[PDB]
């Protein structure tokens, strides 16, 4: 029936709907469902660039923009 | 007063083509204006809540819509300005869609806008004077007439009589049955065509709420809806029925058809039934399955040589010098069922009708293949009586034509007629061959392509191509059929013993008269015209009268009957009631302004208006009931004596004034 | 500055009928002429166009059925011998007659009423401007 | 008649515009999209906002768009009635 309930309720977002071209939700935006609250969060102010964070994630979703430095390219600075 | 302005966008048909914004800021500006208000759809129930619910808040005085036309929805909204607290006629529309958007859509839109903001101002205006009106209930006769003993007339006057209705049912001839009497078996069905009609023609004859008056017309007709005077003309029939004989005093009875009379009358002249195939006497019945059988005599013809009473004996049911008597019967509503005649197909002089003696048409056809008819049933030749063996159908003969001549229109049932005697000649004369020259076979309803199929399975030819011309030959009298084979691609020369003309039909002979008699308009055809040729196929603009049958358009004997029992429901609606409202758009004479000069009686078409006494002074009387509301009366009178209820002078000319107000 | 004033008088069954016909099929022509809509024009009295006429019409048209097909037996009959009279009476007070016409306009003729509509506007718009409204002052 | 004063379906559409279920509309032969709760067309005589069930997700948002109305009963089940 594209409600789009499916969209909502999948723990890894592998499912999408697109009603004329565009991603497009109307049960969320009429606030008829509640969404998952994964409630994530990095505090800049203690994490260090370390990269065991991406190393150990399962899936693909972590970003970590950090000037790429000597290690295994050429001087993001120095 | 205090007046609601309602503008309709229809949907953006009216909004596509002027600013409504503009237009409703306009109506709040206009004087008297208490609320001016829009929406999408104000014929819908929405719309109806919003008038009620303005009505109830600001207390309205009248309610002007600016939307379609009144034609289309004045009952709608009249409805819902009584539901609301009003009257229905405090009630004005102004026509902004059919009358200004649909006709000033393209690159014309202030133009439109203004246009509108003129039509409101008017409508404003004239419902700013409109006042209470009340409709009148009249009361309704509870008899019926039917014109027209066919089977269209006779399907009417049965479904009256039981649904408890006295019917009157009225036949110029001396027999009921019609065209339908004279068919010999019916297509697609092949039944005896006579013989299904003859329970129904004993219903009719016996049914006690029929008051069957064969043998009469109707002189003239006035009334209305309520009651209609019809004055009919019971022509000189020369022979007393059983209780007609009773009546005046013979006890012995009056006619029983025992037909000593005609065995023994010397006159003979042709039979209009058969075609003028047939002799019969003076004294005379159409055929031996007649309803009332009761041998009319012949008064054009009649020699009054008075062997025909000396027959009849002590039963003297013959008056030979019986009159026109006249009769003057009230009823309620009327049902008029002509039907058709053939149209004079010896116009066509290519085909040579009346100048070559084997070729006849449909009815000629069908009378000469009955087996009641002038032969034994066996067709043969009229040149010499010899059985022919190749018959050829001209169909369209006179139909689908532009030249003046013959009619440019359909006549619906020759192509299946055509199909049915292709077949009865094809298996009553064996090796006999058909052949039909055919511009579009049209077997349109239930089981007629089946009925085709199975006529070209038996193997008549169907030669695509319209008829050109016929010649005779000299000797053998058979005739030479020329037209070409359009999709064989050449001319073709078919040399038949016989030609049969599907002509074209027409409106029975003073169909025209009877109809204008009952104030009946026309068609383009020709044909009598219906209320609404989608909707309404059985009402007429005149109220009280309905129309059933070949009379309205041709038509096959199930759609005729089909047509004859909604014609009987339309007239039974007002008479089951017993009460009927008319619109109250009345001429009303103020006395105290009428100065008794008379010269209003003449411009009234209905006879509304006469000369009596009030007061001592001569003044002007209106009856009411009589009166339909044109207006020419009030119209005329210098002094403003005669007053029109919905369209009084000081509304039109405050419409006059509000228009070229600035 | 000056558009046409056009008034018409047209009846309920068959030029109101007509108009909403050319309305329904989409007929296009000039935003001129407004309508006032009686029963029959047998209801038009003189008194109705001469008072447009002198509140500044700049022309008059009154539209109804033709001869024989009036809903109303013959009131149409009565309106063409009134309009006559009127050609007659504006012929002689000086202002132009053919500012004022009556045209016979059936239930089926949209096309017609377009016609009538375009012909009107012209014919008003070669005329010019009605000289009753700087004759009064 | 089940006792709610303020009314039953008035036809504002309010239900249809917070719909988020898009299904043809057999009135227009599939061409055009009706939510769950739909009309055929503007002009319908009873004005009065079916539900299709089959394909009703449920999901209120229908309800809380009607608001005081409380025209619209998710729950209803198909009554019998015997006529004579
Ligand atoms: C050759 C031919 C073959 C046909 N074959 C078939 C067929 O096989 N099957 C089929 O379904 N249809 C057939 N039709 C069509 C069929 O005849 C009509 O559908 C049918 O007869 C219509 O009947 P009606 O009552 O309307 O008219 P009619 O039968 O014509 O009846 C009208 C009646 O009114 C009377 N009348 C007329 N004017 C007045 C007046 N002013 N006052 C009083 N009375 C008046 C007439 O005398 C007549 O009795 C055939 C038609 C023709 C011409
Ligand atoms: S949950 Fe997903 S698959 Fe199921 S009806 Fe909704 S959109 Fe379709
Ligand atoms: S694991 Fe990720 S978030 Fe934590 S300190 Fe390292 S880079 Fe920062
Ligand atoms: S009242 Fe007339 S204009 Fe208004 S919506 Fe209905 S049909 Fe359209
Ligand atoms: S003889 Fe007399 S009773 Fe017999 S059919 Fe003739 S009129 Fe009738
Ligand atoms: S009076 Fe003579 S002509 Fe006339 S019906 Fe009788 S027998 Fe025939
Ligand atoms: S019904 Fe057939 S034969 Fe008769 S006019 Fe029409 S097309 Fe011609
Ligand atoms: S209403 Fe007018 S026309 Fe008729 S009698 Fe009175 S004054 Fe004469
Ligand atoms: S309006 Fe006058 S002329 Fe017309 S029917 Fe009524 S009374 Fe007769
Ligand atoms: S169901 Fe409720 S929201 Fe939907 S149209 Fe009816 S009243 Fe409005
Ligand atoms: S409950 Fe059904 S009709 Fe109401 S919003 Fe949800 S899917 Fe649409
Ligand atoms: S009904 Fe139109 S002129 Fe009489």
């Amino acid at each position: 029936s594209y409600c789009g309930v499916c969209v909502i309720m999948c723990p890894f977002s592998a499912l999408a709907l697109k009603v004329d071209g565009e991603e497009r939700l109307p049960i969320l935006e009429k606030e008829g469902f509640p969404t998952y609250d994964k409630g994530t969060a990095i505090d800049q102010d203690k994490c260090v660039r370390c990269n065991i964070c991406d190393d150990v994630c399962p899936r693909d979703a972590i970003d970590r923009d950090v000037p790429l430095f000597e290690g295994e390219d050429k001087e993001g600075l120095a | 007063p205090r007046i609601g302005v309602f503008v309709c966008h229809c949907g953006t048909n009216i909004a596509g083509s002027m600013s409504i914004d503009d237009v409703v800021n306009y109506a709040k500006t206009l004087p008297y204006v208490a609320v001016a208000d829009q929406y999408q759809y104000m014929c819908s129930t929405p719309g109806q809540k919003k008038i009620d619910d303005a009505i109830k808040e600001y207390n309205l005085t009248g309610v002007v819509v600016a939307a379609c036309s009144p034609r289309l929805h004045e009952p709608t909204f009249r409805t819902a300005t009584k539901e609301g607290g009003l009257n229905p006629f405090r009630f004005e529309m102004a026509n902004i869609r059919e009358q200004n958007s649909w006709v000033h859509m393209h690159g014309m839109w202030d133009e439109a806008t203004q246009k509108a903001k003129d039509q409101v101002r008017m409508a404003v205006a004239k419902a700013a004077k409109l006042e209470d009106l009340v409709p009148k209930s009249v009361p309704v006769e509870k008899t019926a007439m039917v014109v027209g003993g066919g089977v269209a007339g006779m399907q009417a006057a049965l479904d009256l009589a039981s649904a408890g209705i006295k019917t009157y049912l009225i036949e110029r001839t001396p027999t009921i049955g019609g065209r339908m009497s004279q068919l010999d078996k019916t297509f697609p069905t092949l039944d005896c065509s006579q013989c299904i009609l003859t329970p129904k023609m004993v219903d009719v004859g016996r049914h006690p709420n029929i008051e069957m008056m064969t043998y009469t017309e109707v002189e003239k007709v006035e009334g209305y809806i309520g009651n209609f005077d019809v004055t009919l003309r019971k022509k000189a029939r020369g022979v007393l029925t059983p209780t007609e004989a009773t009546a005046k005093g013979i006890v012995g009875g009056g006619c029983n058809g025992c037909g000593d009379c005609s065995a023994v009358c010397p006159v003979i002249k042709p039979n209009p039934f058969e075609m003028g195939m047939a002799p019969r006497k003076a004294i005379y019945i159409y055929h031996a399955q007649v309803m009332p059988l009761i041998y009319t005599v012949d008064f054009d013809s009649c020699v009054k040589c008075g062997l025909c009473v000396e027959a009849c004996g002590d039963k003297k049911a013959i008056d030979l010098e019986m009159q026109d008597e006249f009769i003057t019967v009230k009823v309620g509503t009327a049902v008029l069922a002509t039907g058709y005649e053939l149209f004079p197909i010896e116009n066509k002089r290519e085909w040579g009708y009346k100048q070559f003696d084997n070729v006849i048409n449909a009815l000629e056809f069908e009378r000469l293949i009955c087996a009641s008819g002038p032969t034994g049933g066996h067709l043969v030749r009229p040149s010499d009586g010899k059985t022919p063996m190749k018959v050829g159908f001209v169909l369209c003969a006179g139909s689908r034509d532009n030249t003046g001549i013959g009619k440019p229109y359909c006549s619906r049932f020759c192509c299946m007629y055509s199909l049915k005697h292709a077949h009865q000649i094809m298996e009553k004369i064996p090796g006999a061959v058909a052949y039909l020259f055919y511009m579009d076979i049209r077997s349109f309803g239930k089981m007629y392509e089946e009925f085709y199929y199975r006529i070209q399975h038996e193997g008549a030819k169907f030669i695509r191509g319209r008829v050109a011309n016929v010649l005779e030959d000299k000797e053998t009298k058979n005739l030479h059929v020329f037209t070409e084979d359009t999709l064989l691609g050449r001319p073709v020369d078919v040399e038949v013993d016989l030609l049969v003309l599907a002509a074209a039909v027409q409106p029975n002979e003073g169909a025209n008269e009877l109809r204008k008699k009952f104030g009946v308009s026309a068609s383009q055809d020709g044909w009598m015209l219906e209320a609404h040729p989608k909707l309404n196929p059985c009402g007429t603009t005149t109220a009280g009268v309905f129309l059933a049958g070949v009379c309205q358009g041709p038509k096959d004997i199930p759609d005729t009957v089909a047509q004859a029992e909604g014609a009987a429901s339309a007239a039974s609606i007002p008479i089951h009631m017993g009460e009927v409202e008319l619109e109250p758009y009345f001429a009303m004479c103020i006395d105290e302004l009428c100065a008794g000069c008379g010269m209003c009686v003449n411009l009234c078409p209905y006879s509304a208006l006469s000369l009596g006494e009030k007061n001592g002074r001569t003044v002007m009387v209106v009856t009411e009931a009589k009166c339909k509301g044109c207006g020419t009366c009030g119209g005329f009178c210098p002094g403003g004596a005669i007053k029109m209820q919905h369209f009084t002078t000081p509304q039109i000319v405050a419409q006059i004034d509000a228009f070229f107000a600035g | 500055d000056w558009k046409p004033q056009i008034l018409a008088i047209i009846c309920n069954w068959c030029s109101y009928a007509g108009a909403d016909l050319a309305g329904g099929a989409r007929i296009q022509y000039p935003p001129t002429v407004r309508a006032i809509r009686v029963m029959c024009t047998g209801r038009v009295d003189m008194l109705f166009i001469l008072k447009a006429f002198v509140e500044g019409a700049d022309g008059v048209l009154v539209s109804g059925c033709h001869f024989g097909d009036c809903h109303y037996l013959e009131g149409n009959y009565k309106a063409a011998k009134r309009m006559f009279m009127i050609k007659n009476l504006l012929r002689n007070i000086g202002l132009d007659d053919r500012r004022f016409r009556m045209t016979f306009v059936s239930a089926s003729e949209g096309a017609k009423w377009g016609m009538v509509m375009e012909d009107v506007t012209n014919t008003i718009k070669e005329l010019g401007p009605s000289p009753i409204k700087e004759f009064k002052k």
